[PDB]
C-alpha cells in the first residue's frame, strides 16, 4: 500500500486543501462525517492512500494543517468538511509572519515546526509504505514560503528517499499581492531547488484567463481556481488508488520527466474544461483531449511553451479509451511541433491510463510539462530581487529578524544558474 | 583555455600476483594503453594525453616519481608562482598504487612531498624581504555530500563529526563555513597534521579491502604573495594568492558485485554520484577549452562547489588514474580506464598476432 | 510426462496472462473454478493437460504458473476477479513500491527483497513434475521490473536449473510509438544480461499489432485486450504439440536447436497469417498457400522491421487444424522460388515444419474468427539490427550528456555498466554482419 502525507500551510494551501479533500472524499465516497455512503467497491481498495480508518466504518484523512492564524482554521472547522480532520492535527499559533520570509523561517516558525513534526513523524510510523509528501503552500508571502521550505528541509534529513511533491502557487507578471513577494519567492526556490523532487508551479493570472475564455465565468472566485488546482492533484496520484492498463506513480513520473536533478519545475493543465452551454457541442474524445492539453492557453504557469522547448512532458489519462489513440496522438504532437520538442530526447513523452473516470465525466486528462518557458518566471523575480536589493528597499525587515545580505545573494546566484541551465538547452549546435 | 591533463599509471606486478602467476592484461605501445581479456575478445585501447610505464624497470619510457613529477604536478607549481589556481585529483580502486603516487613511501617519494619541498625551495629562492609569502593550509573531507573537518580534536562519542555547510562570498566564491586554517614553514609540520587528519578519515571494510575510502579528502594550499613599488606609496598593497588543491577522490564500487544494505550503499551511492558529477565538469570544461561555450553543472555536489574557482577560468587541472595490469582486475581497471578519458574510446579485436608464428611475412615480401 | 512453468513479469505480462489461462482453460474445457464437468461426465481422459494445470483429487484442475509485479495493482485485479478460484493464492504482490522504470530498481534495490519467494514457489512447482522442458518468461523491454527483475531471475535460474530452455516472450520497444522516456537504457541494460543466458527470445513490438487489428480484424481504436489474445495464439501453437494429438510433433528443444545458428543472434520474431474477422471469414478459402505466404508479407509481421533489409536464416512454420503435409511442401517451395526472399548461403534447407491436428479455440467476446486451419511463424532475420541500431543511437544522443543516470546510480548503479552494455550491443551488431556476408574462396 503506497501512503500520502498532505502538509497545509498558509491561507492559500489550506483554502485548495479543503476543495481537495472535497474533491477526494467526493470520489472515494466519503461523506462528511467520515462515512462511506458509495456504491462501487474500487473506492475503498486503496482508501489507504489519502485516509486512516477509525472505529466505527469511519474515515479520517491524513491531512496535517500549519498556519500562523487561527482565522484560516476556524474557516475549515465550521465548514462543509470541517468534522471530518483530525483535531489534533490543527497546528497553529498566533501573530502570523507579516509576509517576512525570515518570521517563518528563522523567528516564529521555528517555535512551531517542532509540533507539526511531531504529527508527521506519527502518520508515517502509522504507514505500511510511505510513498512520499505533498505540501500545498504559497510564494510571495511568509509561511507558505519559509514555513513550508522550512519542513521541507527537516523531512527531507528524515525522509531523503521519498519524494516530496510540493504544489505552489507562484508571483504573477504583472499585478502583485504582496510588496516584497520576489524577496520571499527567491528565498524559497534556494530551498526548493536542493531539497525537492518535483514542484509544480501554478500562476493565478493563468487561472483567470482560463475561467475567462475557456469556462467563460464572469465573476470567479477562490473557490473556483482551486476548483482546478484539486483536479490536476487528483489525477496525478490517481493510479495509485485505481487500476488501469499502464498504470503510474509519484516516482516513475519524476524519472521520465526529470533528466536532471534541477529541472523539475513543471507547467501544468487538465482537461476537458468547457462552459455549461457549449458541452453539447463537443465530441469528448482523446484527440480533443490532446489538442486542449497542449495549447498554451490550458497552462497553469503563465509561460508560454512556444517561446522554448520541451525536454519531456507526462499525460496522464483517465477513462475507458484506446491505447493506439493515445500512442498515435502523442506521436503527433512530436513529428508536428518538432521544433518546441529536444532533439537529444526521441521520446519526450510519457503516457498512463486509468479506468475509473471522474465523477460525471466519461473521460479526463492530466498534463504535466517541464519546459525552458519557466526561465521567464524566474528571470522576472531576478529583476524585481536586484532592482530592490541594490538599494536595500525593504531589506530591513529582513535583517532584524536574523539573516544577512549574503544570504540573498545566495538565492540570486542560483536562481541565475538555474535560468542559465534551462538556456543551455534552449540551443541547438 | 584551460585544459585538462589525464595521465595513467601502471601499477607493475606486486610479490602475490607474481607467485599466483596472474597474467598480464595491460599492455602499451606508447601513445595506447591496450587492454586484452585472456579470452582474446573485444579488446580495448585509451589515447591518454600522458601515460606513465611504471611496469618493468628496464623498459623504455619507464615512469620514476621523479618523472611523473617533472611531468605532471612541477607545472602546477609554475603556474601558482604566476597567481593562478591548480588542482590535482587522484583516482584509483584500491590496491592499483594511488598513495604510492600521490604521497610515495619512507623512499621513492611521490607528488605530495616533492611538490611541497620544491615550492620551499623555489620561495627561498625568490626570497628578498622586497617579495615576501605565507602558506597557509586546511583539510577536509566530503561524506553523504556533508563536510567535516579532519583536523579537528575529536573524542569518541556517537554522532561527533559534526557538518559545516557550504556557503557563496560575491567575490571569493564558495567556501566552508568554520573550516580551519593553519600556517605553515615546511614539510615537517604538514606531515603531523596530515597524519592526524587521515586517522579520522572515513574508512569501512568491505569485499575489497577491510581498510577502503569512503569518503572524498580535499587538501588545500593557499599561497599568498606580497610585494611592493619602490614609488613610496604602494606600502604591502601588492598581493596576489593562489590555490593548490590536492583531491583524494574515491572508487565507484559497483554494488552488484558486492551484497551490501545500509550505510555502505549509501556511501557507494553519494560516491557514485559524486563521480558522475565531477565527469560532467571535467568533460564540459574541455568542451570549453576546444570553444564550445556551455554550462558546467558546479552546484550539483559539495565537492565541485567549493572546487568551483579552482576547476574554472585561468586555471590547471590534472587527473592522474593509477591502474593494475593484472588480469584479476578487468572491470575495476576497466571501469577506472573508462572513467578517466576525455576523447573516444576505441575497441577492435586483435587476436590475430598469430597470423602464422610471428607473421613472418619477411618471407612474403 | 511434459511440464512448463509460465512466468509472468510485470504488467505486460500478467495482462498477456490473463489472456493465456482465458484460452489454456477454454481448450481443455476447465471452468473459471478450476473444476472439469467434463470428465465426471466422461469418466476418463487428460485433457486436463499436466503441461500448463495440475490436478488436485477434489477435481479442481491448479495452473502450472507464478506471476509478480512490484506493484499489487495489477495482480489484485486477478485475486478480485473471476479466475480468483483458479490460481494459487502464492502470487507475489511484494510490490509496496514499484521500479519506476528504473532497471537499477528492479536489479537490486527492490531487485531483491522478493526473489527468494518467487525462486521458492518455482522450486515447489518443479518438485511436482516428472519431467521439465523449459520456461516461459513473459516480460516487456522498457520498464524497470520486465528489464531488471527479469535479468536477476534469469541469472539465477542459470545456477539452480541450468541446461533447461528458456524461452522469453518479449515487447520489443517500437521506432517511433514509445509510452516512456528512458526505454533506450533499459533495453540494452538487461539485454546485455539475458543474452548469455536465455535461449530464444522471441520479439514483438506493440505497433505492428496497432496495425494488424487496423488492416486485417478491421479495429480501428483497439486496447491491450485485443493485442494480447493474439499473443496468446502464438504461445498455443508453440506448446500445443505438448498437449495435443499431431503429425509432425515440436518439443521446445527443437526451436532452441533450429532458429539459433550462433548463441547470440537468438533473437527471432513471429506472427499470425489468419487474423480474420468473422465477416472476412467468409469470401476467402484459407487454405495453407494463402496462409503460408501471408506470414512472409512484411505488413503481417508482428514486429516492425522490413525483413527485406535483410536475409533469413531459419523459420519455422507450426502448422495446426485441417492441414496436409503436401500442401506444406508445396508452399514452402513457392517461397524459396519467389527472389525477394533471400536465405543465407550456409542455410540451404532454412525452412523447418511442424503440424497438428487440434485447430485453434475461439475466446468469446473476441475479434478472431472461427478456422479451421492456422500458422504460427517464428523467423531469425539479419534485420533486426536495424532496430539494435536504433536503441543504440538514442542510448548515445542521451548518454552523452548524462541524462537519466543519476536515478539509476541513486539505486546502485555505475557510470560504467552503461559502456559496458553498449560495448556488447556494437559487437552484436557486427556479429549480424559478419553472418550476413556470403562466403567466398
Ligand atoms: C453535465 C455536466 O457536464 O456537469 C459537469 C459540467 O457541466 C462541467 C462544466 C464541469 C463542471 O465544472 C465547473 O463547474 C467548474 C467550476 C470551477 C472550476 C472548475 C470547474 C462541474 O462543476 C464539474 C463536475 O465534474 C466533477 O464533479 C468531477 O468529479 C470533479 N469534481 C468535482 O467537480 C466536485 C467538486 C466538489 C464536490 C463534488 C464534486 C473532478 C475533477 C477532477 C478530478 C476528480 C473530480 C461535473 C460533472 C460537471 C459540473 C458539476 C457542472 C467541468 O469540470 C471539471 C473540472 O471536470 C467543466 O468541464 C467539466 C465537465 C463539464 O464541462
Ligand atoms: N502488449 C502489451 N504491452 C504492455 C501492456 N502493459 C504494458 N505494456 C508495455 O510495457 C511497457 C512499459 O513497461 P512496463 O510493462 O509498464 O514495466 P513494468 O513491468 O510494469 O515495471 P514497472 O513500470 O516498474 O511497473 C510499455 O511500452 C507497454 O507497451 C499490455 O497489457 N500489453
Ligand atoms: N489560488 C489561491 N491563492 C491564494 C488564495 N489565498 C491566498 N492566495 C495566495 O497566497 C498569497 C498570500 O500569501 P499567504 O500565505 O496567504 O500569506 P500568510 O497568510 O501571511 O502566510 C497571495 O500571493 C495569493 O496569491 C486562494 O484562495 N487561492
Ligand atoms: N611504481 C611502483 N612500483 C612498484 N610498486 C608499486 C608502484 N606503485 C604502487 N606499487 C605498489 O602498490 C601498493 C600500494 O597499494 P595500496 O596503497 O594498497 O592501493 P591504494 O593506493 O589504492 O590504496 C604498494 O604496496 C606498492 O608495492
Ligand atoms: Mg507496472
Amino acid at each position: 500500500m503506497r501512503e500520502i502525507v498532505h502538509i497545509q500551510a498558509g491561507q492559500c494551501g489550506n483554502q485548495i486543501g479543503a476543495k481537495f479533500w472535497e474533491v477526494i472524499s467526493d470520489e472515494h465516497g466519503i461523506d462528511p462525517t467520515g462515512s462511506y455512503h458509495g456504491d462501487s467497491d474500487l473506492q475503498l481498495e486503496r482508501i489507504n492512500v489519502y485516509y486512516n480508518e477509525a472505529t466505527g466504518n469511519k474515515y479520517v484523512p491524513r491531512a496535517i494543517l500549519v498556519d500562523l492564524e487561527p482565522g484560516t482554521m476556524d474557516s475549515v472547522r465550521s465548514g462543509p468538511f470541517g468534522q471530518i480532520f483530525r483535531p489534533d492535527n490543527f497546528v497553529f499559533g498566533q501573530s502570523g509572519a507579516g509576509n517576512n520570509w525570515a518570521k517563518g523561517h528563522y523567528t516564529e516558525g521555528a517555535e512551531l515546526v517542532d509540533s507539526v513534526l511531531d504529527v508527521v513523524r506519527k502518520e508515517s510510523e502509522s504507514c505500511d509504505c510511505l510513498q512520499g509528501f505533498q505540501l500545498t503552500h504559497s510564494l510571495g508571502g511568509g509561511t507558505g514560503s519559509g514555513m513550508g521550505t522550512l519542513l521541507i528541509s527537516k523531512i527531507r534529513e528524515e525522509y531523503p528517499d521519498r519524494i516530496m511533491n510540493t504544489f505552489s502557487v507562484m508571483p504573477s507578471p504583472k499585478v502583485s499581492d504582496t510588496v516584497v513577494e520576489p524577496y520571499n519567492a527567491t528565498l524559497s526556490v534556494h530551498q526548493l531547488v536542493e531539497n525537492t523532487d518535483e514542484t509544480y508551479c501554478i500562476d493565478n493570472e493563468a487561472l483567470y484567463d482560463i475561467c475567462f475564455r475557456t469556462l467563460k465565468l464572469t465573476t470567479p472566485t477562490y473557490g473556483d481556481l482551486n476548483h482546478l488546482v484539486s483536479a490536476t492533484m487528483s489525477g496525478v496520484t490517481t493510479c495509485l488508488r485505481f487500476p488501469g492498463q499502464l498504470n503510474a506513480d509519484l516516482r516513475k513520473l519524476a524519472v521520465n520527466m526529470v533528466p536532471f536533478p534541477r529541472l523539475h519545475f513543471f507547467m501544468p493543465g487538465f482537461a476537458p474544461l468547457t462552459s455549461r452551454g457549449s458541452q453539447q457541442y463537443r465530441a469528448l474524445t482523446v484527440p480533443e483531449l490532446t489538442q486542449q492539453m497542449f495549447d498554451s492557453k490550458n497552462m497553469m504557469a503563465a509561460c508560454d511553451p512556444r517561446h522554448g522547448r520541451y525536454l519531456t512532458v507526462a499525460a496522464i489519462f483517465r477513462g475507458r479509451m484506446s491505447m493506439k489513440e493515445v500512442d498515435e496522438q502523442m506521436l503527433n504532437v512530436q513529428n508536428k511541433n518538432s521544433s518546441y520538442f529536444v532533439e537529444w530526447i526521441p521520446n519526450n513523452v510519457k503516457t498512463a491510463v486509468c479506468d475509473i473516470p471522474p465523477r460525471g465525466l466519461k473521460m479526463s486528462a492530466t498534463f504535466i510539462g517541464n519546459s525552458t518557458a519557466i526561465q521567464e518566471l524566474f528571470k522576472r523575480i531576478s529583476e524585481q530581487f536586484t532592482a530592490m536589493f541594490r538599494r536595500k528597499a525593504f531589506l530591513h525587515w529582513y535583517t532584524g529578524e536574523g539573516m544577512d545580505e549574503m544570504e540573498f545573494t545566495e538565492a540570486e546566484s542560483n536562481m541565475n544558474d538555474l535560468v542559465s541551465e534551462y538556456q543551455q538547452y534552449q540551443d541547438a549546435t | 583555455n584551460s585544459q585538462v591533463t589525464v595521465a595513467v599509471r601502471v601499477r607493475p606486478f606486486s610479490k602475490r600476483e607474481k607467485t599466483e602467476k596472474a597474467s598480464q592484461v595491460v599492455f602499451t605501445n606508447g601513445e595506447e594503453i591496450t587492454v586484452e581479456h585472456p579470452d582474446m575478445k573485444q579488446v580495448y585501447s585509451f589515447i591518454y594525453d600522458v601515460s606513465f610505464w611504471s611496469f618493468d624497470e628496464c623498459h623504455p619510457g619507464y615512469a620514476s616519481q621523479t618523472t611523473v613529477y617533472e611531468t605532471l604536478a612541477a607545472p602546477l607549481l609554475d603556474r601558482a608562482f604566476e597567481g593562478y589556481n591548480t588542482c590535482l585529483f587522484a583516482y584509483g580502486q584500491t590496491g592499483s598504487g594511488k598513495s604510492y603516487t600521490m604521497m610515495g613511501l619512507n623512499e621513492e617519494p611521490g607528488i605530495i612531498p616533492r611538490f611541497c619541498e620544491d615550492l620551499f625551495a623555489q620561495i627561498a629562492k625568490k626570497q628578498t624581504s622586497e617579495v615576501s609569502y605565507h602558506l597557509e593550509m586546511s583539510f577536509f573531507e566530503v561524506y553523504n555530500e556533508k563536510i567535516h573537518d579532519l583536523l579537528v580534536c575529536k573524542g569518541e562519542n556517537g554522532q561527533r563529526k559534526q557538518p559545516l555547510r557550504a556557503r557563496e562570498h560575491p567575490v571569493s566564491g564558495p567556501y566552508v563555513e568554520g573550516l580551519s586554517m593553519n600556517v605553515v614553514s615546511s614539510y615537517s609540520d604538514i606531515q603531523s597534521w596530515l597524519e592526524l587528519g587521515n586517522k579520522q578519515r572515513a574508512t569501512a571494510a568491505t569485499g575489497m579491502n577491510d581498510k577502503s575510502s569512503r569518503s572524498h579528502s580535499v587538501f588545500t594550499l593557499v599561497m599568498t604573495q606580497t610585494k611592493t613599488e619602490v614609488v613610496e606609496g604602494e606600502e604591502h598593497d601588492h598581493r596576489i594568492t593562489s590555490r593548490i588543491n590536492l583531491v583524494d577522490l574515491a572508487g565507484s564500487e559497483r554494488c552488484s558485485t558486492a551484497h551490501s544494505s545500509g550505510q555502505r550503499l549509501k556511501e557507494g551511492v553519494s560516491i557514485n554520484k559524486s563521480l558522475l558529477t565531477l565527469g560532467k565538469v571535467i568533460s564540459a570544461l574541455s568542451e570549453q577549452a576546444n570553444g564550445k561555450r556551455v554550462f558546467i553543472p558546479y552546484r550539483e555536489s559539495t565537492l565541485t562547489w567549493l572546487l568551483k574557482e579552482s576547476l574554472g577560468g585561468n586555471s590547471k587541472t590534472a587527473m592522474i588514474a593509477t591502474v593494475s595490469p593484472a588480469a584479476s582486475n578487468i572491470e575495476e581497471t576497466l571501469s577506472t580506464l573508462r572513467y578517466a578519458t576525455q576523447a573516444r574510446l576505441i575497441v577492435n579485436i586483435a587476436k590475430v598476432n598469430e597470423d602464422m608464428n610471428a607473421k613472418l611475412i619477411r618471407e612474403l615480401k | 510426462m511434459r511440464e512448463c512453468i509460465s512466468i509472468h513479469v510485470g504488467q505486460a505480462g500478467v495482462q498477456i496472462g490473463n489472456a493465456c489461462w482465458e484460452l489454456y482453460c477454454l481448450e481443455h474445457g476447465i471452468q473459471p473454478d478450476g473444476q472439469m464437468p467434463s470428465d465426471k461426465t466422461i469418466g476418463g481422459g487428460d485433457d486436463s493437460f499436466n503441461t500448463f494445470f495440475s490436478e488436485t483429487g477434489a477435481g479442481k484442475h491448479v495452473p502450472r504458473a507464478v506471476f509478480v509485479d512490484l506493484e499489487p495493482t495489477v495482480i489484485d485485479e486477478v485475486r478480485t476477479g473471476t479466475y480468483r478460484q483458479l490460481f494459487h493464492p502464492e502470487q507475489l504482490i511484494t510490490g509496496k513500491e514499484d521500479a519506476a522504470n528504473n532497471y537499477a530498481r528492479g536489479h537490486y534495490t527492490i531487485g531483491k527483497e522478493i526473489i527468494d519467494l518467487v525462486l521458492d514457489r518455482i522450486r515447489k512447482l518443479a518438485d511436482q513434475c516428472t519431467g521439465l522442458q523449459g520456461f516461459l518468461v513473459f516480460h516487456s523491454f522498457g520498464g524497470g521490473t520486465g528489464s531488471g527483475f527479469t535479468s536477476l531471475l534469469m541469472e539465477r535460474l542459470s545456477v539452480d536449473y541450468g541446461k533447461k530452455s528458456k524461452l522469453e516472450f518479449s515487447i520489443y520497444p517500437a521506432p517511433q510509438v514509445s509510452t516512456a522516456v528512458v526505454e533506450p537504457y533499459n533495453s540494452i541494460l538487461t539485454t546485455h544480461t539475458t543474452l548469455e543466458h536465455s535461449d530464444c527470445a522471441f520479439m514483438v513490438d506493440n505497433e505492428a499489432i496497432y496495425d494488424i487489428c487496423r488492416r486485417n480484424l478491421d479495429i480501428e481504436r483497439p486496447t491491450y485486450t485485443n493485442l494480447n489474445r493474439l499473443i496468446s495464439q502464438i504461445v498455443s501453437s508453440i506448446t500445443a504439440s505438448l498437449r495435443f494429438d499431431g503429425a509432425l510433433n515440436v518439443d521446445l528443444t527443437e526451436f532452441q536447436t533450429n532458429l539459433v545458428p550462433y548463441p547470440r543472434i537468438h533473437f527471432p520474431l513471429a506472427t499470425y497469417a489468419p487474423v480474420i474477422s468473422a465477416e472476412k471469414a467468409y469470401h476467402e478459402q484459407l487454405s495453407v498457400a494463402e496462409i503460408t505466404n501471408a506470414c512472409f508479407e512484411p505488413a503481417n509481421q508482428m514486429v516492425k522491421c522490413d525483413p527485406r533489409h535483410g536475409k533469413y536464416m531459419a523459420c519455422c512454420l507450426l502448422y495446426r487444424g485441417d492441414v496436409v503435409p503436401k500442401d506444406v511442401n508445396a508452399a514452402i517451395a513457392t517461397i524459396k522460388t519467389k527472389r525477394s526472399i533471400q536465405f543465407v548461403d550456409w542455410c540451404p534447407t532454412g525452412f523447418k515444419v511442424g503440424i497438428n491436428y487440434q485447430p485453434p479455440t475461439v475466446v468469446p467476446g473476441g475479434d478472431l474468427a472461427k478456422v479451421q486451419r492456422a500458422v504460427c511463424m517464428l523467423s531469425n532475420t539479419t534485420a533486426i539490427a536495424e532496430a539494435w541500431a536504433r536503441l543504440d543511437h538514442k542510448f548515445d544522443l542521451m548518454y552523452a550528456k548524462r541524462a537519466f543516470v543519476h536515478w539509476y546510480v541513486g539505486e546502485g548503479m555505475e557510470e560504467g555498466e552503461f559502456s559496458e552494455a553498449r560495448e556488447d550491443m556494437a559487437a552484436l551488431e557486427k556479429d549480424y554482419e559478419e553472418v550476413g556476408v556470403d562466403s567466398v574462396e
